[PDB]
RNA sequence: AUGGAGAGG
């Protein structure tokens, strides 16, 4: 296992990972140094010969050049150290270990290889200082930020096997994954979120801005499209604009809600000819999604188009959203007075409705649930209760929240944010619990030191009215804390299991393979499946599609 | 600054952590799982 | 360490001021604010500079070689 | 003088705490926190100040009351990770590795706890004027 | 024993794995000056040039595809259909 | 250490030009002008300033990356205009209004007190 | 030339969430079986409630946009208001009832009536003036 | 050094759970993440 | 009725209706037979399997049953006709496109599925009242003897 | 004069407060950018230490020592080091000046800039000579000594750009506002309830007009006035720093239209 | 529990049922009751349905369980993966475990099984049996270093003269 | 990092030319993505960034201690009377072209710390290198040049893929290969290959 | 080399 099934290699990098909106998907900032060190073996021939007589002129510790020259005998010619780094001549059938270049296929990888697109083709692009540079589309199939995360490159070493990069494990291939037969890359982050602030329906740009954006796109033809508003002012929409981003040909239809051809709230989203008709894009769309916009141009146009969609995309948005802004402060978390005081009475009366449902178990009126205890059915009500409220005040304050709120925002466009974090910064972070159940009794019949014994009440076994902007009180805080706790240690526990249940998984499926005959089958030659996927049909070229034969009335049918 | 509470063994300075464990002599009944034939077990760590 | 010589954020030269802010601090028995003020820290990030700043070179010239 | 005692848990199993010194005493602000009113009496010891409950690294977070509970751990795990002045007499011994930050500064925000832990005299970091905002992307 | 060249029911399109072996291996060739049976009309990376040499079918290999049970059908790269 | 050096900012390197006009493929009687060891200082002004010319159909810059200070400037005007003389007479307009503003301000600061 | 052109009253002003744009629900003042609903960009040419535009369509006045020189060229308009957009679906509500969709960079429209010229066509300059 | 020099170890039903007896004792907050959690302790 | 299936059918028939540019007001050059022998034939080019024995063909239409059923269903006399007004042209487009994008579909011998499937299933459980989850996953993998909550669902 | 105006609001020996009127916002903007950093400026680029017993470190020193503010009024006649065809460098590019300093006193024995002494040959230039805006008349405090403590060592200053490193910053903050009333809408204002009253009002407001809720927005406008303080480090006086500013933006846009004429060769 | 049914006028229309849980299981004896439907009735439990219903019933139970664990977390996984798991679990005749204990005593070759759990009394009794390894296992070849017969080089390539 | 789990590394670095800047002339000294606060919480960074910027202005020192009764109002309002909008909102303006920015940014004092993990301790790179005794295998760490170990994991993404060829380049040519000389009756490395 | 401690995703 340690020597065998996997040994470590040469021509190998690793180093600290960053994003760069200017590079594109199916490539690699690879830094200077990097380049110098990691190597590749070139045969003299009459094509190249020129260059490689460069690269051997200029020797290592200057990129581009040469670190050994191999000759016909097998003679290894040490350029740094050579009394003729100077004078060579090239003869043909010779090998030259030349520097990693531009445009070169090499293996892109972060631990834990989870998947297959935790290994994948890019070409180089040399650039300076001592970060491994990546597209911000490429960091989903990676699941990798830049807090410290350190990736690895492996360099090939012949044609055939970077051919087999290049042609298989190459990024645009691997844009839609046959794991949940959809595109596993997407629009994320400020692309997302400027994507979602630019599409809106009062975004107007003008003239000189929407030349900028324009020659922003590198697949540009160079032609003014008629802007949507003539007089008085020339100016265009931000769909306009983005739809030079958007190859010809390019059919998008999804009705969401009341979209109705019209669209009053301005949802769904129509795209005709490459060309937006109507609605604010988003996650839905220009996410990762099933039928997204990203799935679409991959299956039709190809993965070439696709990636360089990426690229457009990218360009325009993140060009619009640096001179537009967009921030983040404690006031995108404040609800007003009255909302406030709204989420503390619904707070307090749900309180009230535990002191009621408590007072009538304990004069033994209380009814057990058929199948469970009393004091099951007890703990089962006041939890359901806490966590109606927690959800009543956290709708609350997501609907006194405005359109210009930040979060708000972040949380429509689907860059991030959610629901549950809206209703903990501003209304009320709820009940903690561990193992399921509230926070138990560590000392007798008591939580803490500070309650008397057997209080179950909700702000004694872990009930938190407060929110995150408020300020929680020394027993919210210690049981949050207990929570939290127990979600680190959950977590450590699930990275280890899952390890060991996916190592386990890979090495009982591992010989299988389909044959020539559509058979799966294995080592042993025993078919598991006389058609692969009882179809034979590969998961990524599939796609969800409604039998509108199996629906409907037999009247709606006849006719 | 120095608060010192170390020791410096080959001009390393070393410093002993806390090693937790149960308190002895202390009278402790657990409840046995349900394939055991024991039901409950009254133990005691003497020290 | 030591009072650093210019402001971080915008340049501005704070090195000189620093026995002045002092001065204006135990001599005249202000606070940090008005001594801040009347040393021309109008921004608030060379106001930060000084009233941030630690002098540690104090309890390092105490050592003997 | 019997005014403050040592007590373990053990013993902490037998008594009635009171968080603050002004549970003792028998229209409102709606930004401060909602509080539970003492439906207690037979208090037998008083907390010192809430603010103890936590260590030494844990007591450099600003509001760490205003924070998920997670993120205080990953703060608390990091803040032995910072650069700074870890000894006065740094230039006279001669340890493998020290690092030491050419000008630390005293963090705008405090904690009253920072007082007896030296780190307004030995910080680990600076106060940027920093900016949350969407530019280069990058 | 073998299989004849009528009633062979592999796929008649070339595979992935096909058409990057037999890129790489022409892009092997190439890359040790070997002739060319393409015009170049300016391309010098091997792997291009197979790649061209591919689009005209002028690439003189053949396929051996095994059974599970040991037998195994030719397909020559200029019969094999590439759609993809 | 792997940072590249600062005087690469404005200082041309071995065989770089300051100007690299290239004829636009894109559309008719059209340049793409490479700009060396320039940054957003030069280019958004005569990008402005060629927006003046009511002649000019086209004109945008852009650095297509914040490491290397260079930008490019796509210029684009009607038929018998040549772009370079709708570019030279950008800069002149922006070199007499510049001329004219230190003359203003001199003038304003041969006014003054403390 | 010209496709369409008729003069409709303001019936309704409706800013859902928007502050540059409100979409307008206006009807014909000559025929009792036409009505029209359009996005209006209310910062440049402000619509009030019970006001009588006049409304126009047309297929002129493909290549680039070049700068304006209306005071030079051809503007073929001096209206107030002035859109370009296209058109995406024809829907048909009865046999004496066809409506037409515009979409003008998102200010959507929708344009119904009886007796027309109205192609799917990039071609949809949208006139409004008084 | 001053979080070094007040560390608990513990070798080896729920160790890692922050227990309510460890109020005012051991810091909820302050403890090593991925392997050792909960059980290496801070006072 | 919403499942996954091989080649999308309505963006063949919306490009079908743009590459031509269609017009909803003008008789389809059509026929009959056209449409109905057209899709029958079409029925017989989706080949997966390329056997000549009865059993690699009954292996074949079993293969194909479910895209033969959507097939039929998308592309009826009455819905080529009249849905959206197909040409004879632009027929025979969708038909020839239709055939080449499923064979393109097709999975390619050699595929390693079993690592991709393992692969595929231990992935998303790294980012994951009766037991389910890990410990439920665990339990189903190991086959266990005795699973915590043993259920019994009677209708 | 003819295009461009400037009216002078403040005046004095380290800010200018004007106002700028006729002008494209690109040009100002371009303008605060060139003032920022494009100005030649006298600053320390090579420290040779002799002897240092100090409590600072070696390079520590000598970061601060290349952050004071030198006189650089005829810097324009000085030349760049990488232009001047001496070896290293000489008296004509820059200007070398030592620092000799040792505890004598049993009390601290402050270092300051005005220990600094000038050793090259400055032939008539005003050059060199530290700033020092302090009261007392000591500068920029350099370090401190104990009592044996010595710190000898020698700078010498080059001419360089503020785009190459911040320590040949010849100003410090450009105050920067257009259209304070929004009347051109650039800025949607963020708020809870109220837009104007939690915004508090800017000091330029008062030389503008405030917007009639009679009136509907002027969509033809442009950004036209502008209000803007320079302040100086004191190396270049302030009306010296924006006319530099101004020289120099226009230098090397005349540099760019010689450029174009030299393209023109065969 | 509320169910999709066909309604006699076409279109499908809730119509909900009563549906009785239960804590505790033994499907043997349940479905023989009579009241209940005894074609519809299920249990969590796919080591029962294996022993009362078949091996194929089993199959569908257990990809059942698998994809509801799966999607309980929200997430999809296509069909074919679960089912090639399933599948192999299944095709040995019963359930076949995802352990040391289950494929891991299969009659594949003796590196193969010995890279994984168990390695050297893998090796011990495969030395002492005598027995012949195909080489035609990945983890085989991946051993021997050589080009394994897995997708590039699940084919051989030569020349034939027809220039 | 913050002091509230907030770390991250260095993208880029802009001068003050192309940075963002306030009317005031100040210049962010850091910039963060907004989308590092609503998917983590850490309200508190937020709220010791207005105390702080309160706290600089008015030359005091702010009490940002857990259990206090100091609340975001009572913050808001002391910055108000400062001249500032109390919710730590700045308008600015792009550096680029000196236009107004739409949104405002949320802009103030921040403290921060330099951690431990830096770029260049970290970066490793080997083409070729010293190999071990025993395996023959390239040597384990970075202190000791050594190569990246091509795990299990890797190999299965390998396999995934299909390049079987890559697989056994990264398995022979990358790391250790060996020409060995077996018999062809016993089949045993026991052949004494007198070569030349 | 063996063994150990702490830390990073
Ligand atoms: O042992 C470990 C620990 C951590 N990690 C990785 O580190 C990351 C933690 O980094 P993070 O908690 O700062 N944020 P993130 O996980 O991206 O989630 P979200 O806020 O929704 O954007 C996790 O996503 C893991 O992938 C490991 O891979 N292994
Ligand atoms: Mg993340
Ligand atoms: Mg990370
Ligand atoms: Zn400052
Ligand atoms: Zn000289
Ligand atoms: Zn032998």
């Amino acid at each position: 296992r340690g020597n065998l099934m996997g040994k470590r290699v040469d021509f190998s990098a690793r180093t600290v990972i960053s994003g760069d909106p200017n590079l594109e998907l199916d490539q690699v900032g690879v830094p200077k140094s990097i380049a110098k060190t990691l190597t590749y073996p070139e045969v003299v021939t009459p094509y190249n010969i020129d260059r490689l007589t460069q690269l051997v002129r200029n020797g290592p510790n200057e990129h581009p050049g040469a670190k050994y020259v191999i000759r016909d005998s097998g003679d290894r010619i040490d350029l740094r150290y050579s009394k003729r780094a100077g004078d060579i001549q090239l003869q043909y059938g010779w090998k030259v270990e030349r520097h990693i270049m531009d445009n070169d296929p090499v293996l892109f990888n972060r631990q834990p290889s989870l998947h297959k697109m935790s290994m994948m083709a890019h070409r180089v692009k040399v650039i300076p200082y001592s970060t491994f540079r990546l597209n911000l589309s490429v960091t989903s199939p990676y699941n990798a930020d830049f807090d410290g995360d350190e990736m690895n490159l492996h360099v090939p070493q012949s044609e055939e096997t970077r051919a087999e990069l290049s042609q298989l494990c190459a990024v645009p291939l691997q844009i839609v994954s046959p794991q949940s037969n959809k595109p596993c890359m997407g629009i994320v982050q400020d692309t997302l979120c400027g994507i979602r602030k630019l599409t809106l329906r009062d975004t107007f740009i003008e003239l000189d801005q929407v030349l900028n954006m324009l020659y922003w796109v590198p697949d540009w033809d160079g032609v003014i499209p008629t802007p949507a508003i003539i007089k008085p002012k020339p100016l265009w929409s931000g769909k306009q604009i983005l739809s030079v981003a958007i190859p010809n040909g390019i059919h998008l239809q999804r009705f969401d809600e009341g979209t109705t051809l019209l669209s009053p709230k301005d949802n769904g989203m129509l795209i005709i000819d490459g060309q937006i008709i109507f609605g604010v894009v988003e996650k839905k769309t220009v996410g990762s999604s099933n039928g997204g916009l990203i799935h679409v141009v991959t299956r039709e146009k190809g993965p070439q188009v696709c990636a360089k969609l990426f690229g457009n995309i990218q360009k325009v948005v993140n060009f619009w959203l640096l001179h537009n802004g967009f921030s983040t402060g404690i006031g995108d978390t404040i609800a007003d007075g009255p909302t406030m005081r709204e989420i503390t009475e619904t707070i307090a009366e749900a309180k009230k409705k535990v002191l009621d449902v408590t007072k009538e178990a304990q004069a033994n009126l209380l009814t057990a649930k058929h199948g469970m205890t009393l004091r099951e059915s007890f703990e089962d009500n006041v939890v359901r209760f806490l966590n109606e409220a927690r959800d009543k005040a956290g709708r609350l304050a997501e609907v006194n929240l405005k359109d210009l709120n930040n979060v708000k925002q972040m949380v429509m466009a689907g860059s991030k944010g959610s629901f549950i974090n809206i209703a903990q910064m501003s209304a009320c972070v709820g009940q903690q619990s561990v193992e399921g159940k509230r926070i138990a009794f560590g000392f007798v019949d008591r939580t803490l030191p500070h309650f008397s014994k057997d209080d179950y009440s909700p702000e004694s076994k872990g009930f938190v009215e407060n929110s995150y902007l408020r300020g929680l009180t020394p027993q919210e805080f210690f049981f949050h804390a207990m929570g939290g706790r127990e979600g680190l240690i959950d977590t450590a526990v699930k990275t280890a299991e899952t390890g060991y249940i996916q190592r386990r998984l890979v090495k009982a499926l591992e010989d299988i393979m389909v044959h020539y005959d559509n058979t799966t089958r294995n080592s042993l030659g025993n078919v598991i499946q006389f058609i692969y996927g009882e179809d034979g049909m590969d998961a990524a070229h599939i796609e969800k599609q409604s039998l509108d034969t199996i629906g409907g009335s037999d009247a709606a049918f006849e006719k | 600054f120095d608060m010192g509470g170390y020791f410096i063994i080959n001009g390393s300075e070393k410093v002993l952590i806390a090693q937790e464990r149960s308190a002895g002599n202390i009278v402790q009944v657990f409840k046995k799982a349900a394939p055991s034939p024991i039901s409950h077990v009254a133990e005691i760590r003497s020290a | 360490m030591i009072v650093p010589v210019r402001c971080f954020s915008c340049g501005k030269v704070v090195g000189d001021k620093w026995e002045s802010y002092l001065n204006l601090l135990q001599e005249d028995e202000l606070d940090e604010g008005t001594a801040l003020s009347r040393l021309g820290l109008k921004r608030y990030c060379c106001r930060r500079m000084i009233l941030t700043h630690v002098d540690l070179i104090e309890k390092f010239l105490r050592y003997n070689p | 003088e019997g005014l403050v005692e040592y007590i373990d848990a053990e013993e902490e199993e037998s008594i009635l705490i009171a968080m603050q010194p002004e549970d003792l005493e028998p229209d409102v602000d709606p930004a401060k926190r909602i509080r539970v009113s003492h439906h207690a009496t037979t208090f037998t010891h008083c907390e010192i100040h809430p603010s103890m409950i936590l260590g030494v690294a844990a007591s450099i977070i600003p509001f760490p009351d205003h924070n998920q509970s997670p993120r205080n751990t990953y703060q608390s795990a990091m803040g032995k990770q910072a650069m700074g002045v870890f000894l006065t007499n740094y230039n006279v011994r001669m340890d493998t590795m020290a690092n030491i930050l050419y000008y630390p500064q005293k963090p705008l925000g405090t904690t009253r706890a920072m007082e007896y832990l030296k780190f307004r005299e030995l910080p680990a970091g600076q106060n940027a004027i920093v900016a949350i905002a969407c530019y280069s992307g990058y | 024993k073998a299989i004849p060249k009528d009633q062979r029911a592999t796929t008649p399109y070339m595979t992935k794995y096909e058409r990057a072996r037999i890129l790489g291996t022409r892009a092997l060739q190439i890359s040790m000056n070997a002739p060319v049976f393409v015009d170049l009309e300016g391309e010098t990376d091997p792997l291009r040039i197979a790649m061209k040499e591919l689009a005209e079918k002028k690439i003189p290999l053949v396929i051996r595809r095994y059974l599970p049970d040991g037998s195994f059908e030719d397909w020559s790269v200029e019969e094999l259909i590439v759609d993809l | 250490m792997n940072a590249p050096d600062r005087f690469e900012l404005f200082l041309l390197g071995e065989g770089e030009s300051k100007l690299k006009i290239d004829p636009d493929t894109k559309a008719p009687n059209a340049v793409v002008i490479t700009f060396e060891k320039e940054d957003h200082t030069l280019g958004n002004l005569i990008r402005a300033e060629l927006l003046n010319d009511r002649k000019v159909l086209f004109a945008a810059y852009k650095v297509e990356h914040p490491f290397f200070a260079r930008f490019k400037l796509r210029i684009q005007t009607t038929e018998g205009y040549d772009p370079k003389d709708a570019l030279k007479n950008a800069c002149n307009s922006i070199i007499n209004k510049l001329g004219a503003l230190k003359t203003n301000f001199e003038t304003e600061w041969n006014l003054q007190t403390l | 030339n010209t496709l369409f052109d008729d003069i409709f009253q303001v019936s309704e002003v409706d800013p859902g969430r928007y502050n540059k744009v409100c979409r307008i629900e206006a009807a014909s003042t000559t025929q009792d079986q036409c009505k029209l609903t359009l996005d209006i960009n209310v910062e440049l040419f402000p619509v009030a409630a019970q006001d009588s535009l006049t409304v126009t369509i047309a297929s002129s006045l493909t290549r680039s946009w070049r700068p304006p020189q209306a005071g030079d060229r051809s503007l073929a308009d001096d209206y107030d208001y002035v859109m370009y957009g296209t058109a995406y679906k024809f829907e048909e509500v009865s046999k004496d009832l066809i409506a037409v969709y515009y979409s003008f960079g998102g200010l959507l429209m929708r344009l119904e009536g009886n007796y027309l010229n109205n192609l799917k066509q990039e071609n949809a300059y949208l006139l409004i003036r008084r | 050094t001053l979080s070094h020099l007040r560390r608990t170890n513990t070798p080896i039903a729920k160790p890692r759970q922050l227990h309510n007896t460890h109020w005012g004792l051991v810091c909820p907050a302050e403890t090593p993440e991925g392997q050792a959690c909960g059980l290496v302790k801070n006072l | 009725a919403n499942w996954p299936l091989p080649v999308n059918i309505r963006r063949i028939i919306q490009n079908a209706q743009q590459t031509f540019h269609i017009d909803h007001t003008k008789p389809s050059d059509l026929t009959i037979k056209d449409i109905v022998l057209g899709v029958k034939d079409l029925q017989e080019n989706l080949l997966v399997l390329r056997g000549k024995n009865e059993i690699i063909q009954n292996a074949q239409r079993d293969a194909v049953t479910l895209f033969c059923c959507l097939l039929r269903s998308r592309l009826a006399t009455r819905r080529v006709l009249q849905e959206y007004r197909l040409t004879k042209q632009a027929f025979d487009w969708v038909l020839s496109n239709i055939e080449a994008q499923f064979l393109r579909s097709v999975v390619h011998p050699g595929e390693m599925v079993g690592v991709l499937a393992a692969q595929s299933i231990g992935e998303p459980a790294t980012q994951m009242k009766v037991t389910s989850g890990v410990p439920r996953l665990k339990e189903i993998l190991n086959v266990a003897k005795n699973m915590k909550t043993p259920s019994l669902t009677v209708y | 004069e003819e295009g461009p105006q400037v009216k002078i609001r403040e005046a004095s020996k380290d800010n200018v407060d004007f106002i700028l009127s006729n002008v494209d916002l690109a040009m100002a903007n371009s303008l605060r950018r060139v003032m920022i950093a494009e100005i030649p400026t006298l600053a320390i680029d090579s420290v040779e230490v002799e002897t240092n017993t100090t409590v600072l470190a070696d390079e520590f020193i000598a970061h601060r020592l290349g952050l004071i503010p030198l006189q650089s009024m005829d810097i324009e006649q000085l030349e760049y080091s990488r232009d001047c065809f001496c070896e290293d460098h000489c008296d004509k590019c820059s200007v070398v000046l030592t620092l000799q300093a040792f505890g004598e006193s049993e009390s601290t024995t402050n270092v300051y800039s005005k220990d600094l002494v000038i050793v090259s040959n400055l032939m008539g230039r005003n050059i060199g000579h530290p700033i020092i805006q302090d009261k007392e008349g000591n500068g920029v405090l350099i370090c401190k000594l104990r009592k044996g403590q010595e710190l000898k060592l020698t700078c010498v200053a080059k001419k360089g750009i503020a785009k190459e490193h911040a320590k040949w910053g010849p100003a410090a903050a450009i105050e920067f506002e257009y259209d304070p009333w929004n009347k051109l809408k650039h800025t949607d204002y963020w708020y809870e309830q109220d837009s104007a009253k939690e915004w508090p009002q800017s000091k330029n407001c008062e030389y503008e007009d405030p917007p009639n809720e009679g009136d509907p927005f002027d969509y033809k406008a442009q950004a036209d006035t502008f209000y803007m303080n320079v302040e100086s480090v004191g190396s270049i006086p302030v009306d010296q720093v924006v006319v530099r500013g101004i020289d120099t933006l226009q230098k090397k846009v005349a540099s760019i239209l010689l450029a174009l004429t030299q393209m023109d060769q065969d | 529990y509320d169910r999709k049914v066909p309604s006699p006028t076409g279109e499908y229309v809730k119509e909900p049922e009563w549906v009785l849980e239960t804590d505790g299981v033994n499907l043997s004896e349940v479905m023989t009751v009579p009241g209940i439907d005894p074609t519809r009735i299920y249990t969590n439990s796919f080591i029962d349905i294996m022993e009362v219903l078949g091996i194929e019933a089993g199959r569908a139970a257990l990809y059942k369980e698998v994809y509801n664990v799966i999607a309980s977390d929200g997430s999809y996984v296509n069909y074919r993966h679960m089912a090639l798991l399933v599948d192999v679990m299944t095709t040995q005749g019963g359930l076949t475990s995802v352990t040391r204990h289950g494929f891991n005593r299969s009659n594949t070759g003796a590196l193969m099984r010995c890279s994984f759990e168990e390695t050297v009394e893998i090796l011990f009794e495969a030395g002492a049996s005598a027995e012949l390894d195909d080489c035609r296992g990945v983890s085989e070849n991946v051993i021997l270093g050589q080009m394994a017969p897995i997708g590039t080089g699940a084919f051989d390539v030569m020349i034939d003269e027809e220039s | 990092a913050s002091r509230h789990g907030q770390k991250g590394t260095i993208g880029i670095t802009y001068r003050r030319e192309d940075m963002p800047f306030t009317a005031e002339g100040i210049v962010p000294d850091l910039i963060i993505n907004p989308h590092a606060i609503p998917s983590r919480m850490t309200v508190a960074h937020l709220i010791e960034c207005l105390l702080s910027k309160v706290a600089a202005l008015s030359g005091n020192e702010g009490d940002a201690s857990p259990f206090t009764d100091i609340t975001v109002e009572g913050i808001s309002k002391l910055l108000r009377e400062h001249g500032y909008q109390s919710r730590g909102f700045e308008v600015m303006y792009n550096g680029h072209t000196g236009k107004k920015l739409m949104a405002q940014i949320f802009f103030g004092p921040t403290y921060y710390q330099r951690l431990r993990h830096m770029v260049d301790d970290k970066i490793h790179a080997r083409a070729r290198g010293p190999m071990q005794v025993l395996t023959r295998q390239p040597v384990e760490g970075r202190s000791r040049d050594g190569g990246l170990r091509f795990g299990e994991m890797e190999r299965d993404c390998m396999i995934a893929h299909g390049a079987a060829s890559f697989l056994k380049e990264r398995l022979m040519e990358a790391s250790d290969a060996f020409r060995v000389h077996i018999c062809g009756i016993c089949g045993l490395m026991t052949v004494i290959a007198k070569l030349n």
